[PDB]
RNA sequence: GCCGCCGUAGCUUAGCUGGUGGAGCGCCGGACUGUUAAUCCGGCGGUCCCCGGUUCGAAUCCGGGCGGCGGCGCCA
RNA sequence: AUAGGAGGGUGCGGCCCGAAAGGAAUGAGCCUCCCCGAAGGAAACCGCGGCGACGCGGGAGUACGAGGGGAGGGGACCGG
RNA sequence: GGGAAACCGACAUGCCCGCAGCCGGGCUUAUGCCCGGUGAGGGGCGGGGUGCGAAAGCGCCCGGAGUCACGGCCGCGAGACCCGAAACCGGUCGAUCUAGCCCGGGGCAGGGUGAAGUCCCUCAACCGAGGGAUGGAGGCCCGCUAGGGGUGCUGAUGUGCAGUUCGCUCCCGUGACCCCGGGCUAGGGGUGAAAGGCCAAUCGAGGCCGGAGAUAGCUGGUUCCCGCCGAAUCAUCCCGCAGGAUGGCCUCCCCGGAGGUAGGCGGUGGGGUAGAGCACUGAUUGGAGGUGCAGGGGGCGAAAGCCCCCGGCCUCCUGUCAAACUCCGAACCCACCGCCGCCGUAGAUGGGGGGAGUAGGGUGGCGGUGUAAGCCGUCCACCGAGAGGGGAACAACCCAGACCGGGGUUAAGGCCCCAAAGUGCCGGCUAAGUGUUACUCCAAAGGGUGUCCCGGGCCUUAGACAGCGGGGAGGUAGGCUUAGAAGCAGCCAUCCUUUAAAGAGUGCGUAACAGCUCACCCGUCGAGGUCCGGGGCCCCGAAAAUGGACGGGGCUCAAGC
RNA sequence: CCGACACAGGUGCCCCUGGGUGAGAAGCCUAAGGCGUGUCGGGGGAAACCCGGCCGAGGGAACUCGGCAAACUGGCCCCG
RNA sequence: CACAGGUCCCAGCUAGCCCGAAAGGGUUUGUACUGGGGCCGACGCCUGCCCAGUGCCGGUAUGUGAAGCCCGGGUACAACCGGGUGAAGCACCGGUAAACGGCGGGGGUAACUAUAACCCUCUUAAGGUAGCGAAAUCCUUGUCGGUUAAAUGCCGACCUGCAUGAAUGGCGUAACGAGGUCCCCGCUGUCCCCGGCCGGGGCCCGGCGAAACCUCUGCCUGGCGCGCAUGCCAGGGACC
RNA sequence: CUCAGGCGGGUCAGGAAUCCGCCGUAGAGUGCAAGGGCAAAAGCCGGCCUGACUGGACCCGUAACAGAGGCGGGUCCAGCCCCGAAAGGGUGGCCUAGCGAACCCCUGUGCCUCCCCGGUGGGGGCCAGGGAUGACAGAAAAGCUACCCUGGGGAUAACAGAGUCGUCUCGGGCGAGAGCCCAUAUCGACCCCGAGGCUUGCUACCUCGCUGUCGGCUCUUCCCAUCCUGGCCCUGCAGCAGGGGCCAAGGGUGGGGGUGUUCACCCAUUAAAGGGGAACGUGAGCUGGGUUUAGACCGUCGUGAGACAGGUCGGAUGCUAUCUACCGGGGGUGUUGGCCGCCUGAGGGGAAGGUGCCCCUAGUACGAGAGGAACAGGGUGCCGCGGCCUCUGGUCUACCG
């Protein structure tokens, strides 16, 4: 996994749809729903995207794991329903390329310069949830602290903050 | 895409001045060759003059170690700015011994 | 990173037009033998590597995947 | 013999000349008065605004103005 | 004239438009105009000839203009505007260089070692043993003899002394040696102790002459001026992409002759890109409620059992979003008409004929790929091939499309000096010399009780905002866990009583009863207060290589923003 | 002579037994014989630098790809 | 490279091989102890195994195999059509590797941990033998040892050789070499670290007298620009 | 005439084929990719039938606009059939892939023709079909060249530069977690963002009428993200010694052993033995070992020629400075009429100095002990630097032996 340095960028285009093209990636996020139920509860808190931008599958499992262990050892699973919703779909291409050096290229411009597939990502334009978090107001700071933790992983920034819903 | 003024080259070495710190003042006297008392030099030059000057006779200076010059040229003296202080002057040193032998 | 080719009884190997499945080896139960070896009858397990698809049905024919075999990795 | 570069063009000083092929003594560089005059176009000064910078009306489409005509003085070069 | 050939064989005009002109009327002072005939030239039918053809239907042709001459443009063949190389081939000429072969001659200081061969003495029957002599061989040694070679110095030279040299050092130096003269072998041939070496300053096939002015899609060059118009660097085909041809496009001449439709409005049509979403094709994320079912785990399992059970297969309200999905669908592009506009009878629009030119770049938009720069499409101002003015300079950013000379006024952009023009004006930001750079010139997440300004809450003698004086309960050591977990590893419950007030406790402290302390609270001082959350701007983040620089200086209530 | 040049090149013989030397047609010196036209001179005690070459303490290849270059040994007699 | 030595091959001279347009010719005043052609390259010890493939050689019933002739057909003749006859050649058989060349893979197993003397399997003719080997072996500075204080070296050894091996010669070797590499002793300006000297130049004068090459010129730095500037732009230095 | 699939009843272990009813706008099917078309059909079933017929056009595609061959198709009309009651349809398969020339030969039919003329054989020709060029608008076609040669090209590789910055280096944020309790003394995953241009790669902008390769040597400048030195902060800082961070380029940052080696490995020292840029600094300076000529060998490969960034021995390093640059030296002008001598000090340069050791402190502070500082005051050593030759070395072509 090479550095984010195109996801972070919406103006490369879709090739997302895994029936059509031969050779599609696996996941590495499997869990996107913890804690109770979402009916329990009556606020929402969201971090809210400002900037467009593409957000890594490697990114999504390592920003919710962070922030839903902080949620998950202080306050319980007894209590809080957190949900990251976006899956992502967008499909990730690369141009082979490693040290080999001397006669050899390694390389190549063309000859076939077309993706073999890195990995999946989630398309995030602006006001969308990134997260959507539930809670009570005794657990109020709790989710907010959570929010700041994902906001730099988020590939831009944000700039709509953490926001009450208020819950409506 | 010049030449540095700092890269050897060939040009004038000497004929240059140069002042050189912190030469002792061994001796002061007049003559010479004889003096009549035994202590405080007992006097100077060697026989057959020295190799590329003339007879000393009038007020003279012996100091310590190396003069920047040549032979017969005019040196001018000047006292030290600032002496060493880790290592004291001590007037008047004890003079045990001087040369009567010619440079040849 | 490229381009060929495999995996089939515990092992090693035949085989396939898509309607099949063996051999030698190991192993197991009897039998010669005093016992045993050798020898000698009786056997069995195979999704024919994973995973899609077409078909009425795929071990076989295409996609993909995994591990193992060769051939280029350079005049620049 | 303190001063900046495709070695020049364009415009103007200094010095230099120019009899000859050019215009000019039947008047050159030059001076001065008067008028006509395209496009353009003030000021002083007056009154009134504008927080201010500054603007309007009148002066006034006047003064001025490329370009054109007449007269007049001086007296030799002017272009090149 | 048609047909391959056999072979056959046509309109000196039947019909209709209409340009020019003629003829007529009307009209304007006139030219000129509007409308009706007549209309050569021209345009459109019919009928005709012939070929194919049972036939039909087309193909080609049909109501008389060409020939010759002169100049020039252009194509092709020729040397073909001019020059330019490596070849190839044919006939010739070299072995005075050099290679080997042959005849006949010659050269090579000195020194060493010491074979065979031969001899003798002493000692032994013999076998032999010891010693000495003599002789003199060698593709032999030493050797700067002459002569031959040429290893190192990578020395000297390296426009030399020299187009292959010099000195020291070094190899050979009676030989498979060196050398002279004669003589032999010649170019796909010789010769080669064989390196593709050598065969006369020329060898992976010598030289000379001729073919020969070879030919090259390839480099270079192609010469007087002026006026007018003024490109394409694309497409299809190609042993073709460094080239041709043919179109688009550019330009020139001629012809016919009344419209043509870049712009905008409306009408009538075309359409699935932006956007959007569950309506399909249909990928996928997540938990409830149906318990409609194909089955991998368990149970009273008396045994696929009656009965429930758990991956799960698929409804439902819901749950993520989907180049190559679509219930839908813009702006927008495009066909035709009408209208207006514009453009034309000083002839447009269209037709025929002569001449080219087939490396692109580039900002921006929209992209496709690609981490990116770049590549490749597409439209695009523009550069090419276009100055001038401005952006410091700066192919393509801005302004602008340029006959000469003069007067004038603005654009772009600028008004502190350099350098024309403002020490401009109102208000606000700024303390970084931020910036003074739309450019080709322009660094981020994160973050600052740094400022300035908008929000709606809390809340104010029912005055904690900070200080300050006193605080800091009981079950309970919560239990578990565990040596201990006694608020204070960790897990979970996190409740109940009593009130300044009290968290199954904030940090310290023991590893774990304790101790210090907080949230908290009545309260003195007697107020305008604490929050949180958007925004502008300035700060941190922020290190680079000969000199650092906003163009420079320098500027800080500005000459900045 | 030949190399364009009066080219440090390189082409045969013969004098190969001159004297001294010493194994010697060797070196050096020297005789007969030849020459001072291996054809430009002079100056600076002549510095830097470059070619030939001489000498370097102490240390004894640490240099460098490498003891390259250079040095050392040295003739002859005896022992072995 | 030659080379002596070794081997394979061919030819009965009216030969073989080779030259020549031809006539003719070389070897050859030569005759198998000849003379022609290759391979290997002194000696010492040796030279395994394969004829599957390539090549060469000998032979070939059979099939097959041209033109000619023959027969049939056709044509008034001819072209023409068909069959037999069909030589070398091919298919076919054998020999032949000091001819060109080749000379393999997996698994399982031993008092104990290791390995595997051991045993299976299959291609494609045969299955690397005597030897030698980290090489004039990739990984790699293998590893161990010698050697150096310290050595990606050298040398010796192991050896599983990425990709050795027997006349496309293997191994080993006295003597020999202006050959490649390494060590030791002496020695020594190669070096630490350079100096002084000497002679010829340099440098000046007198006489004599060329060449290479030639848009121009007093810059430096940055920026820009065909992206590696004296000349554009902005500074600075600046008398010849 | 209407289907995939699902439901309920049936048979079976289940299930199949088979059966009955109900739902069911297309999920089926239509040869075959994909897409498009279609439900009283183009699909399904059944019957009949053979138009995938002959001739000759228009038009379109091919090849938009816009020239363009072969090929395909729609669309007429004539002729001959077919089917259907008829209307009416049939120019092959619902559409879009299944494509093939000049010339030649063979085929088939009818017709012309073969040199004075007739007849016969055997020819030519008009037309159509069929036989190949898949490199598919059609040549008849294997390799090597480091022995090369030529025409050219930076329209295009190697090298260096520029651009870029995946990689590379460095840096920042977040903070899961470990460190005895304690995220942040120290250590730090997942993930995210930057700077540089020092490695590699991408690019083809520059250069192919040659900007000479590396490495080394020698010589000099610069950069800091600093190895030491100085001045500092924190600490799980007792000392002494570290770890981690800040300031800072003034100075210093070595010698050897292997390798062609920049790098790297090791030895012994050292305060420390930092990194990177300058045509991967440095060939009109040297060196020329290595890379990549022409000789040769081995291994592999290849029939062979012959090849190799496989291994290996050997393999030349040109030039008299016109301009400018600097070091040094002259001759003169300008500084307002000239001159002989002495000064000032705008400015320019610098490292002239760097660094270590030892003694005293002190066997002290601190420490259980082991161990063991500092301030301050002295002496020295080395490296760099400038002068000097008396001492002592070197030389000394004066000279003497």
């Amino acid at each position: 996994l090479r550095p984010a340095k195109i996801d972070r960028y919406v103006d490369k285009p879709a090739y997302t749809r895994r029936e059509y093209i031969r050779g599609a990636p696996g996941p590495k996020i499997t869990i996107f729903d913890m804690g109770n139920p979402a009916g329990d509860f009556e606020f929402e808190v969201s971090l809210h995207t400002a900037e467009p931008v593409q957000i890594r599958q490697n990114a999504l499992e390592a920003a919710r794991q962070q922030v839903n262990r902080y949620l998950q050892k202080n306050v319980g699973r007894s209590n809080y329903h957190f949900k990251i919703r976006v899956y992502p779909f967008q499909v990730l291409r690369e141009n082979p390329m490693a040290t080999g050096r001397k006669a050899d290229r390694y390389g190549n411009g063309m000859r076939r310069p077309f993706g073999k597939p890195i990995g999946l990502a989630a398309r995030l334009k602006k006001d969308q949830k990134i997260l959507s978090i539930r809670v009570n107001r005794q657990h109020l700071k709790f989710a907010i602290e959570g929010a700041r933790r994902a906001a730099m992983k988020f590939p831009c920034k944000c700039y709509y903050r953490i926001y009450d819903k208020e819950g409506n | 895409a010049r030449v540095m003024w700092t890269v050897p080259m060939a040009g004038q070495m000497g004929f240059h001045h140069r002042t050189e710190l912190n030469k002792r003042l061994i001796a002061i006297g007049e003559n010479g060759k004889l003096k009549l008392d035994e202590n405080t030099e007992i006097e100077i030059t060697p026989k057959g003059g020295f190799p590329h000057y003339g007879i000393v006779r009038s007020d003279f200076m012996m100091i310590a170690g190396s003069v920047p010059g040549a032979i017969k040229r005019i040196i001018r003296v000047r006292p030290a700015i600032r002496p060493p202080k880790k290592k004291p002057p001590v007037q008047r040193p004890q003079i045990t011994y001087v040369s009567v032998e010619s440079k040849q």
